[PDB]
């Protein structure tokens, strides 16, 4: 009784992707799988669903078309086929399961897969000690801050995004080095202050 | 039938043991088919009570829900430090399944100013961006501006601090170089 | 050939009447019943009017012919009047063969309730009768050529194809009279079942049994003469017991046709709702 | 909690109703009870009765028999609500106390107490030609105004709401299902030995179905296919004792056993009514109204019941058949099959809800 999501990641605007929800426990006919999708810092909104046992499919008014629900019963399995993705469908995407007779709630989720629809290529982040620590023009997520090399009032602000398209982090401690790690990039800054 | 439901407050303070109720208002008539469900930061959801009077196998006796017309109410009878999330709301009468604009319940706490800190553009990012800092203040929102004209700034707030249950705003603003001498 | 002066009036007269009143009631079923919307799609609606055309043919041919014999006896030849009586066998046959068409219809819908549906359908429907007319046509030009010789009655007419034809017709009566007498049965087997199909039944069976005493003596007057064809009245019999079948064909379609209330007439609910229940 | 509640077009004559699933316990049936909400003013000398029939349409409802109704009627009950208590004193359900409090002194109880062997709400599959009243038993409690029982009942004062009739799968699951047979053809002295066993005797609606095959090919025959179908027989009691065999599921493995050897296997198929919309007679759980609804469960009817009565009686069968080959020395292209078949049963599991067609 495990669902578990995957094939998440950047993907270009209006280019492709596949998200797959593998269930454990459940019969495809005796269960109903729904996508839905939760924007950064907003409501869960629901995607779509497909129940095998009727062969019923729907999407929400606002992916018509472009998402494209199935089912693989033999591996037990539901694909959503996201084809030319606008700037508007970067979210977490959930896979859950409703009792197929007789909907009771979605009872079981699953983890969830990030999608990050955006131009903007893969760049390194640029540091200003400013005792604090600003970190400007990184993308994608995320980015690790330590303060004293990890022994150091501590507040770091969450990565908020620019209309440029980069993301802008902050680091204080009210009163060293500021070792920054960048892993989708994969640099390391240092900067004392 | 696009059913939108409106989850209310969008936001409470409560202490530990204290009665907290959410309501939802549905547009038209949901049939008692309306379920609750709880997300914690980073977690996924966590169905809670379903049928809008039943609870899940494996929910605290705590939780409860009621219904009465269209309005439909969540009540957490005995708050505990675990139940501090954010509690939707759900309509699965009328496809498209429609969730609540989510209620996020907070832990009260006693007021606590914030100490206003700036810090002016720094040589690398400005070889730019004027830092506004309050720190550990109390309620979340803040009404009060840094010496500095308003530009465009984008605000960040951490999360309640779990120590102090506390709050922190690193605000930047970007503006042209010759204005962050005048600050 | 054979008219008795006190009987050449009276069936003449009573020959135009029962033909003209005939072609009158097939017309007004075959006109109401043609290109109809779920008077037309249905089987037994098919059914029913390839009956009425067929009867209402032979309703004419047949009395053309007779009063071409007993008024004007043209007697043309031994040809031409046997095209004639080719005419009426095809016709009669085709009638008793729409009958038995009906008769298998409701037979099968009465076997299994459900395979009205799934057995018989506008397709097979008019497959059926076509096959029906065939095996008609082909029997009406039999005699076309084999006619060796015999025939008290019927002049150049075979005498074994007298018999084969008699056969074909009483097998073909005693299975609708089968069915229906079945059809009944069953009808009294779920009224006993679900008393723990009285009278309606019981009247239509009369009706078709009724149908039967109009027709047949026709077959008894056919083996007699096969038999014996001995006496000499038995022809103006069988003239008066053809007067009545066609009075057969006169009460067949109307029984069929008219008998039926949604054939005649074809020619502000509320909403669930919930309330709550205070709990107590 | 709610309940449901039902309007005359005149608006004089409201129903009121619990639930539209009544449970059918073998033994006995939950009783049909509910208030009338009637107008005083409006019924100056009439009766306000109710009725709770259980129609039958096995017949072709877009068709008519001439001189003959292929409906039934099988059960028909009657009670005088309206004036009150005229036959005799009958307890008040705790439901019909509360409706009463909460309604006017104007609203009137009525029970039914159904007889426990009667069928199930079914209904068949109509296909995509038919249409009007779907085909199958269904129950319905009519509720009007009449001065006497007999009197013709304008529909402009009548009020008819749909009930169901179900049965929950038995909660102590029987002995499992096997079966064996041993065929032995005119060639070789030796028998060809089959045997075949589901999982378990329940199966609820989705849940896959498992099969474990086991054959012993002792003859010097060699089997080609083997075929594993779940079908659907469902007995019905209009006007005979019909039966209506229908493959609700199929797989056709192509699995050989060579002569003298042994195979053993297990075969997974769900039934669903996905790849079944197009078989036409196939028997469905029954609808309030036109919506979707599972294959039509089991009917627990009780050992020993007479079967006269029963109008549908629905129940499934796995079937396993070894396509076992014919050829010789000399002869045709004969294939000669052996088979067996399990029963087992299709139903929901108890719940506390079920709503049909929400
Ligand atoms: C009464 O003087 C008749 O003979 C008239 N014919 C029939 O009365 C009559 N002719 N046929 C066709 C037929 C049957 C058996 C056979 F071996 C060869 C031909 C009929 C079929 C059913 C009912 C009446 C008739 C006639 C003068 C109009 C010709």
């Amino acid at each position: 009784v495990q669902l578990v999501e995957s094939g998440g990641g950047l993907v270009q605007p209006g280019g492709s992707l596949r998200l797959s929800c593998a269930a454990s426990g459940f019969n495809v006919y005796s269960s109903s799988i729904h996508w839905v999708r939760q924007a950064p810092g907003k409501g869960l909104e629901w995607v779509a669903s497909i129940s095998s046992y009727y062969g019923y499919t729907y999407y929400a008014d606002s992916v018509k078309g472009r998402f494209t629900i199935s089912a693989d019963t033999s591996k037990n399995t539901a694909y959503l086929q996201m084809n030319s993705l606008r700037a508007e469908d970067t979210a977490v995407y959930y896979c859950a399961r409703s009792r197929q007779f007789w909907y009771s709630g979605l009872d079981y989720w699953g983890q969830g897969t990030l999608v990050t629809v955006s131009s903007a290529s893969t760049k390194g982040p640029s540091v200003f000690p400013l005792l604090g620590c600003l970190v400007k023009d990184y993308f994608p997520e995320p980015v690790t801050v330590s303060w004293n090399s990890g022994a150091l009032g501590v507040h770091t602000f969450p990565a908020v995004l620019q209309s440029s398209g980069l993301y802008s982090l902050s680091s204080v401690v009210t009163v060293y080095i500021c070792n920054v790690n960048h892993k989708p990039s994969n640099t390391k800054v240092d900067k004392k202050v | 039938s696009d059913i939108q439901m409106t989850q209310s407050p969008s936001s409470l303070s409560a202490s530990v043991g204290d009665r907290v109720t959410i309501t939802c208002r549905a547009s038209q008539s949901v049939s008692s088919a309306v379920a609750w469900y709880q997300q914690k930061p980073g977690k996924a959801p966590k169905l809670l009570i379903y049928s809008a009077s039943s609870l899940y196998s494996g929910v605290p006796s705590r939780f409860s829900g009621s219904r009465s017309g269209t309005d439909f109410t969540l009540t957490i009878s005995s708050l505990q430090p675990e139940d501090f999330a954010t509690y939707y709301c759900q309509q699965y009468k009328y496809v498209p399944v429609t969730f609540g604009q989510g209620t996020k319940v907070e832990i009260k706490r006693t007021v606590a100013a914030p100490s206003v800190f700036i810090f002016p553009p720094s040589d690398s990012q400005l070889k730019a961006s004027v830092v506004c800092l309050l720190n550990n203040f109390y309620p979340r929102e803040a009404k009060v501006q840094w010496k500095v004209q308003s530009g465009n700034s984008q605000e960040s707030v951490t999360e309640q601090d779990s120590k102090d249950s506390t709050y922190s705003l690193s605000s930047t603003l970007t503006l042209s170089k010759a204005d962050y001498e005048k600050h | 050939m054979v008219l008795n002066p006190s009987q050449q009036l009276a069936i003449a007269v009573l020959s135009l009447t029962l033909g003209t009143f005939t072609v009158l009631e097939n017309l007004l079923v075959l006109c109401v019943i043609l290109h109809s919307r779920s008077l037309r799609c249905r089987p037994s609606y098919h059914f029913i009017g390839s009956l009425a055309v067929a009867d209402l043919l032979g309703s004419v041919i047949f009395v053309y012919s007779f009063i071409d014999f007993h008024v004007f006896h043209r007697k043309d030849s031994r040809n031409v009047f046997l095209f004639k009586l080719g005419g009426v066998t095809a016709s009669f046959t085709a009638s008793v063969g729409s009958l038995f068409l009906t008769a298998i219809d409701r037979y099968i819908s009465i076997h299994r309730p459900l395979a009205y549906k799934r057995i018989v359908t506008r397709p097979k429907a008019v497959v059926a009768f076509c096959l029906m007319w065939t095996i008609a046509i082909v029997i009406a030009v039999l005699p076309l050529l084999g006619w060796n010789c015999c025939s008290d009655i019927f002049p150049h007419i075979d005498e074994t194809y007298l018999m084969f034809w008699i056969g074909v017709t009483s097998v073909l009566l005693l299975f609708i009279v089968y069915a229906y007498m079945y059809i009944l049965w069953k009808a009294h087997s779920h009224a006993v079942r679900m008393i723990q199909d009285i009278r309606l039944a019981k009247t239509l069976v009369l009706i078709l049994v009724v149908l039967i005493i109009c027709w047949g003596p026709l077959l008894a007057i056919m083996v007699y003469d096969v038999f014996g064809k001995m006496n000499k009245l038995i022809k103006t019999v069988f003239a008066f017991c053809s007067m009545l079948c066609l009075l057969n064909s006169t009460v067949n379609p109307i029984i069929y046709a008219l008998r039926s209330k949604d054939l005649r007439h074809a020619f502000e609910s509320c909403t669930t709702a919930s309330s709550s229940l205070a709990k107590d | 909690t709610r309940v449901f509640k039902k309007a005359s077009p005149n608006g004089k004559l409201t129903v009121y109703l619990g639930k539209r699933d009544f449970v059918d316990h073998i033994d006995l049936v939950e009783p049909v009870d509910g208030v009338v909400l009637v107008d005083p003013e409006y019924l100056k000398e009439r009766r306000v009765y109710v009725t709770l029939t259980c129609a039958f349409r096995y017949g072709r409802e877009d068709l008519d028999v001439l001189g003959l109704t292929f409906r039934k009627d099988l059960f028909v009950a009657n009670v005088q609500s309206f004036p009150p208590a005229p036959e005799d004193k009958k307890p008040l359900t705790r439901l019909q106390e509360r409706l009463i409090k909460k309604l006017g002194e104007h609203a009137y109880p009525f029970t039914f107490e159904i007889p426990p062997n009667l069928p199930c709400s079914v209904t068949l599959q109509p296909g995509p030609e038919d249409t009007g009243k779907a085909c199958g038993v269904d129950y319905e409690v009519k509720a009007f105004c009449a001065e006497n029982l007999e009197e013709k009942i304008h529909k402009r004062n009548s009020v008819r709401l749909v009930i169901e009739k179900v049965q929950y799968a038995p909660e102590r699951p029987g002995p499992q299902p096997t079966a064996e047979t041993t065929r032995q053809f005119l060639m070789s002295d030796k028998p060809l030995h089959l045997e075949a066993s589901l999982d378990k005797e329940i199966y609820y609606h989705g849940e896959p179905i498992s099969v474990n095959v086991h054959v012993t090919n002792n003859t010097n025959k060699t089997v080609k296919k083997i075929k594993i179908s779940v079908r659907q027989y469902a007995d019905i009691c209009l006007f005979n004792t019909a039966q209506y065999k229908c493959p609700v599921a199929m797989e056709e493995a192509d699995d050989t056993v060579a002569p003298s050897s042994t195979f053993c296997k297990v075969y997974t198929l769900t039934p669903f009514l996905a790849n079944n919309r197009e078989k036409r007679g196939l028997a469905l759980d029954g609808k309030l109204k036109h919506e979707d609804t599972n294959l039509a469960s089991s009917t627990l009817l009780r050992e020993g019941a007479n079967r006269e009565i029963l109008g549908i009686i629905v129940s499934y069968k796995v079937k396993v058949k070894l396509v076992v080959s014919r050829g010789g020395l000399l002869g045709d292209l004969a294939s000669s099959d052996v088979a067996v078949e399990l029963p087992f049963t299709l139903m929901h599991p108890k719940p506390k809800e079920e709503p049909p067609h929400r």
